């Protein structure tokens, strides 16, 4: 374990909605959809806080979106664009004071109006301001 | 579609 045993971890949920937009074309008959994410921290308890652990996030989109790469700074990072088909993607969601870059694996479907995935992440406790904004969410 | 999905 051993640099690993200086982390705690913390559960965050990534929440997706989406639906189809009929004044749009559909694509070789597939309806194109408005889609949006959003992230949020779990406490200690299980109710959603703002996830002012990470000072941004990076959406890493299907290479058919224009600039896929996209970048949001303030909570809860939410996210919306348009599209065809579903896809998995990866976020990349970067700790406060430069403490480390998480990716964390999605998929973006179309298979429920609205849908929330839980990822458990390990954060380093050596950045003192990461680490009292840490003590919001649960025990450090 | 609800199954509409990208390739990789």
């Amino acid at each position: 374990l051993g640099s690993m045993v200086a982390t705690v971890k913390r559960t965050i949920r990534i929440k997706t909605q989406q639906h189809i937009l009929p004044e749009v074309p559909p694509v070789e008959n597939f309806p194109v959809r408005q889609w949006s994410i959003e992230i949020v921290l779990l406490d200690d308890e299980g109710k959603e806080i703002p996830a002012t652990i990470f000072d941004k996030v990076i959406y890493h989109l299907h290479p058919t979106f224009a600039n896929p790469n996209r970048t949001f700074t303030d909570p809860p990072f939410r996210i919306e664009e348009q599209g065809w088909g579903g896809f998995p993607l990866d976020i990349s969601v970067f700790l406060l004071e430069k403490a480390g870059e998480r990716k964390i694996p999605h998929d973006l479907n179309f298979l429920q109006e609205s849908y929330e995935v839980e990822h458990v992440i390990q954060i380093p406790l050596n950045k003192p301001l990461l680490t009292e904004e840490l003590a919001k969410s649960g025990s450090t | 579609a609800q199954t509409a999905r990208k390739s990789t």
